């Protein structure tokens, strides 16, 4: 059948390498609501595309701040070019508000992808990502 | 003992099967021959109630910043989190209490 | 063909039974933009799954306040266990702002569901749900 | 195969005809991440439905204000009736905040459409639409 | 009388068909034999204009809190809502007017 | 000269192919007979690095209000935008600097 994955959030291991850079998120790929099937593999922050075609890709990242803005980017990486492609961006300016806020950012769209492409989700600030439960921050893709 | 309806995988005779107790799950359903096989919940999984799941529930609650394990992931319950000693819960945010404050409530000056 | 439903909001009949609980919403299932087809049935706040497989599930609930936060949860109910599963959560802290605000919360993802499962949408406060039009608050699912 | 389109934002040519009216947006249909295939045609702000069936339709419009509210509406137009149908609305009241804000609004749902139907995206204020990049404001549809 | 192009369901001869008046909808399209059958809009449905819909439009506007029926759901128009006597419309919210206020406008002290 | 693995379209012999330089893209892959055909990037497209794309990248950056072309769309780079003379960048918004202010920084009184 068709390549499908729904991935859920885990605790994020805060990396040191970020030169004005948006780090990728780590995902759960088999426990609870998380699954991958039909050659759609999750390894090392990427979702590996096994088969060329049109994919619906989606993610929500819930942010909590206890920062000017918050941003989610879903990114395509290929070996054929050194720079990634930004497929989707959801960026929201953070109101002065009260420094005890939470917000989801949701993205989903359809893209023509190629066998071998890697999909990942990047955030503006990893320490703002709510990782406490699998229903709040997730990432998925399926071949149409 | 709770019970559940089921139709046989070999030859579909509708028989009433035995529920599995907390800590267990239906590994094999009951047949005309044998009763229901309840297997133990695997690591980081639980069933809190008499059930007929074919798969245990995942311990899917991680404790955040300003948070500690109120209850560990057992085979009979999910993990639960309270705030740390320095903080109390409010609206979903574990925040400080200003002495001149229990994990549930703000104590005053 | 494949089980599909798009459901639209109706006036909510405010229930009394809510012990710190998130009530489910009532939906329209056949009038205007609302439809159900191919054995995907709507009864009594639930959408009944007729066929096991991978489903894309979505909802928007528009909130208007004329409250610390607002929350939508899409919930799976099975007979095999007494407690539901939270598939998706969209939770947003409500800014002090002005007490004349409105906000949508949108959720959509892919889940492996089983014949007999019931899907419902729960909200933090039913009296904040905008029910005035079918394009603002909706709920849907389709087998991929 | 199946009618599919993902469309991306372009610079908007500010029209004069808007009698308390929500203008439609212009889209890119072939460059970068934008594509249309299998008879799903983009002409003159509309997406032309070639084949009757159930479609998943989605859009994000990123708003930036440098206004009481912001609104996106996805609209169905038929020749059989002079007035359009509003399929989806995402409306968000704009907080006093700071007059340097940005916000996405995302919509996606499933609708039964007919061969010949035209889909378009309307906004509350065209001068608030962020058009700077293709990953921020987009519009798409695919036959399920 | 408005008109619309159509191709026959029996044998596809392209004929010009009659539009249906407000309150009605195309129940059966016109043939080489007979003209267009316009049936009346069913309960809680409407058509406001000369149309060739095969299904009437649903009355899909519900009046909220602080709101009353400005116009009922007829077979020739959708339902419409104004604010109640205590309130006036602003930005999409029906809100109070402070006397020491028509449904459209805020009257002053 | 960078290089890339490829399997032949005619008869799948795995051969190492030549990368295309900035400004170009793989129009035809290398064969057992001939090397890699690099064609020039079409209008409003670019490749900045040694690549093996079968399609150049689109110049997908439009300059907004309060913005000017810092760098034009070349065949070897994407378009880039700085703020106008009246404004400086902050958080993603190009905004004014109050004299009694470079496109990158706020100059003071």
């Amino acid at each position: 059948d068709k390549p499908r994955a729904h991935l859920t959030v885990v605790r994020q291991t805060p990396t040191q390498h970020f030169k004005n850079q948006f780090p990728a998120l780590h995902w759960e790929h088999e426990l609870g609501l998380a699954f991958t099937k039909n050659r759609m593999n999750y390894t090392n922050k990427f979702l590996l595309i096994p088969e060329s075609g049109d994919y619906f890709i989606y993610s929500q990242v819930t942010f909590r701040g206890m920062p000017d803005s918050i941003t989610v980017v879903i990114t395509k990486v290929t070996d054929s070019y050194p720079e990634p492609t930004q497929l989707l961006m959801g960026t929201k300016s953070v109101s002065e508000v009260g420094s005890n806020w939470f917000q989801p950012i949701y993205l989903g769209a359809m893209f023509s992808l190629q066998e071998g492409d890697k999909l990942m989700v990047n955030v503006s600030d990893i320490s703002l990502v709510d990782y406490t439960k699998e229903d709040k921050t997730f990432f998925g893709a399926f071949l149409l | 003992t709770p019970t559940y309806p089921w139709r046989d995988a070999e030859t579909g005779e509708r028989l009433v099967c035995a529920q599995c107790p907390p800590g267990t799950f239906v590994q094999r359903p009951c047949r005309r021959d044998s009763p229901t096989t309840c297997g133990p919940c695997p690591p980081r999984h639980y069933t809190q109630f008499w059930n007929y799941l074919e798969r245990c529930r995942y311990c899917n609650v991680l404790c955040g910043e300003r948070e500690e394990e109120a209850r560990a992931c057992h085979a009979t319950h999910n993990r639960a989190c309270r705030c740390r000693t320095g903080f109390f819960a409010h609206a979903g945010f574990c925040l400080e209490h200003a002495s001149c404050g229990t994990p549930s409530q703000n104590t005053q000056c």
